[PDB]
């Protein structure tokens, strides 16, 4: 799994 | 003197304002801040999903949101400061002062982004983009960098908004191996814009128990609207922590190499709606679920999927109680920009997330299991209807990402 | 991103 | 005089009767015998029982026996073991190439893996055995003729043979010959033995080895040690989802090949199409691949009579008291011998370090024909196995592992 987020 | 080994007295917070909160083998405090973060996660998730149509996917990193707003809290005051503490459940770490939260947060971050001789990569970057013209509080600057590693880069919002926008966008992209692109659309960022705060989080992991590409096949997936679609279903048999909880809902844990981080799937029986399970998903229930898991032999049917999601958090957070921060008349952020300027408020807040799940992650592998014979009555987990997904750091009980897979089809 |  | 270096011209094969690339064609011949024989053997077993045996051994013992065969017996032997497909004009010439092959299998300075063989003859102490026959056997197969009193001590003799076999199989082959198979009338016992032990070129770490319940076809389950390893291996998923996986031993000259049908697909279909070329085909399609391998830590033992199937494959005279023609063995004494029976016993053990296999074949001349003594035990989801010497295109051991509980 590859995951990324930005807030 | 680095914060990861530091004791609280070695790190003077000197916050402009302070709020007093009312009422295993890991750190007691960072464990409580973990309980706090997860509380925000399911509640926020509950709201987000309730505002969503059942056939839509959802993906986000609640840890990212909590971190961004904790960074903002550093300069918050009065009621803006209180709402932040209440909305994010930091106030639920009994009698601890709002300033203490950041020490704990830094401790939690130290463990999470260990960067040890591990197998899964979990990275995080934070950064402040202030207008070159403005003069930021020396303490806010210092603490944001000490506790969150957030450096303060000067940008020209006033004259070169578009150039500033590309600079920020380029930065998030780089810190997310290109998975999070144009966070800032060409429209936003103007001249009235004085500060862009940003947290990024990036994860990549390999399955500890392999799904051979050779076993993946097209299979029907059943959407909430009663119809079907063709998905790529991955398959394997082996031991996994699992547990059949209330009303036939299946909880399954798929660990990544290192065992430190896992993927948790929640699949309600076919008869029940995921909406119903979403509504009942309390922070204490979720913890109960996760703690009742036990190693077992089962058959796993899990679709490969890619989810991309983005949304403004303003409205959602407002309903939950974060109102002052967004009101130009009620907002109190006196700790950020040095020398008056009392009226600084958050215009908007955006979350953008990406999730890719499959075999081998990034084909070239196969699996050979010889001399195995399992019980013909083995438990099966066939995710061909909607289910929830979590990516967590187990020793720290931290939810890093969460979402819903309502539709894995292309 | 957060826009102050 | 070294049959290994010597030309076919130097070694005088003086057999009584008669009927390089040669080494190679012999290996093909043996391979055909292996698969055909395996099939007949399977047809006599429960699709879920273990089956382990060394076809090389059997081919060797029956070739040793052919040194004294004549007429149809000599012909049936030549056909059943396929030696009659080797481009040679005389039955006697095959033996020279079998010797060369045996030379290459057990006589190399390399010696990455241990692969040894030992043949021996056990004749009744009161008889006078033909001298050239004795000579060729000791020359070509290193088979010395040991004296034994079958006339007054069959039981003592049998225990003597089994033990000799045991010493050549590191104790792995303890009972090649069943109790009452040798008696007062026994004239001779031809024996072959093979012992192998190799280290994985890519070993398994035991930490990765975990217990796992193994469900027996009929009934319940029994524990089983499963080994785990991840790495590059020549592999290939072929028709109907059958996987072919090669596990090389140190040196790469000897490898173990695993063949597994797809889940919920019967092995019987693959076996019935098993053939030397089919195998070559699978072997030819393997490509290096990153893969994960789960494989049981186990050991199996198979023992049995060979008369039944061999007759069915064509060897009939040799077992017929009336028709058997073995004139070259005894010069003076009690002749016109026939094989009363033939036995085989095999052993395979696999673990994290590597593999250990041993086998033996004993052809009994004029003893009491026993009654096929079985030892059944149905298991499940079997996979085929092969321990081959690649350069020589030789199947040393072959079988069907079905019970990893052992
Ligand atoms: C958090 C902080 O630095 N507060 C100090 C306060 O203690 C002091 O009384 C004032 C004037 O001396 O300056 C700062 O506001
Ligand atoms: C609006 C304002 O500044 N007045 C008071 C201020 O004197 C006091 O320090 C603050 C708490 O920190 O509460 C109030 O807001
Ligand atoms: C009587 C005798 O002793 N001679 C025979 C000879 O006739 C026969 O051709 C040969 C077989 O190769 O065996 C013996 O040498
Ligand atoms: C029935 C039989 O013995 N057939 C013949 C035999 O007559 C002959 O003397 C011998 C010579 O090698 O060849 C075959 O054995
Ligand atoms: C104690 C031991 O193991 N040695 C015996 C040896 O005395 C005997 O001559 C031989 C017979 O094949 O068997 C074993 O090697
Ligand atoms: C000792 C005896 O019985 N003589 C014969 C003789 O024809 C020859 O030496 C041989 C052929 O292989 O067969 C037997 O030995
Ligand atoms: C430049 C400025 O305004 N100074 C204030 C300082 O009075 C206060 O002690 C500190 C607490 O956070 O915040 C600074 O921004
Ligand atoms: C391999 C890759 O593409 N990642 C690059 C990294 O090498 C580089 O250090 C950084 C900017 O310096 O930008 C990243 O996107």
């Amino acid at each position: 799994s590859e995951a990324a987020a930005s807030t | 003197v680095d914060i990861c080994t530091a004791k609280p007295r070695d790190i003077p917070m000197n916050p402009m304002c302070i709020y007093r909160s009312p009422e295993e083998a890991t750190n007691r405090r960072v464990w409580e801040l973990s309980k706090a973060n997860s509380r925000f996660a399911t509640t926020f998730y509950q709201h987000l999903a309730d505002s969503k149509n059942d056939n839509d996917n959802i993906f986000l990193s609640p840890l990212s949101i909590s971190t961004a707003f904790a960074m903002t809290k550093l300069g918050a005051c009065n009621d803006t400061l209180q709402q932040l503490m209440e909305v994010f459940k930091f106030d639920t770490i009994s009698e601890k002062t709002s300033d203490q939260i950041h020490f704990f947060f830094a401790k939690l971050n130290c463990r999470l982004y260990r960067k040890a001789n591990k197998s899964s990569k979990l990275v995080s970057a934070n950064r402040l983009f202030g207008d070159k013209s403005l003069t930021f509080n020396e303490t806010y600057q210092d603490i944001s960098e000490l506790v969150y590693g957030a450096k303060l880069q000067p940008l020209d919002f006033k004259e070169n908004a578009e150039q500033s926008r590309a600079a920020i966008n380029k930065w998030v992209s780089n810190k997310t191996e290109g998975r999070i692109t144009d966070v800032i659309p060409s429209e936003a960022i103007n001249e009235l814009t004085v500060l862009v705060l940003v947290n990024t989080i990036y994860f990549k992991g390999l399955w500890k128990s392999k799904f051979s590409p050779e076993n993946t096949r097209k299979e029907l997936f059943y959407k909430a609207d009663g119809e079907s679609c063709s998905a790529s279903m991955m398959y394997q048999e082996g031991k996994f922590r699992y547990r059949r909880v209330a009303e036939g809902t299946q909880v399954l844990e798929l660990p990544f190499k290192g065992d430190d981080i896992t993927m948790v799937l929640i699949l309600p029986k076919p008869e029940k709606s995921l909406a119903k399970v979403e509504k009942e998903l309390t922070p204490e229930v979720l913890q109960e679920w996760l703690d009742e898991l036990e190693e077992m032999m089962l058959v796993v049917h899990m679709p490969r999927f890619r989810i991309e999601d983005g949304f403004s958090l303003k409205e959602q957070l407002q309903d939950m109680g974060l109102v002052d921060l967004f009101s130009p008349e009620k907002s109190k952020l006196p700790g950020i920009v040095a020398e008056g300027r009392d009226d600084l408020y958050v215009s908007d807040a955006f979350h953008k997330a990406f999730l890719e799940v499959n075999e081998e992650g990034s084909a070239s592998t196969a699996v050979v299991i010889a001399g195995r014979s399992l019980n013909p009555n083995r438990v099966t987990f066939k995710a061909n209807r909607p289910f929830l997904v979590f990516i967590r750091e187990v020793p720290l009980n931290t939810i890093i990402f969460m979402g819903r897979v309502a539709n894995p089809c292309v | 991103w957060m826009d102050f």
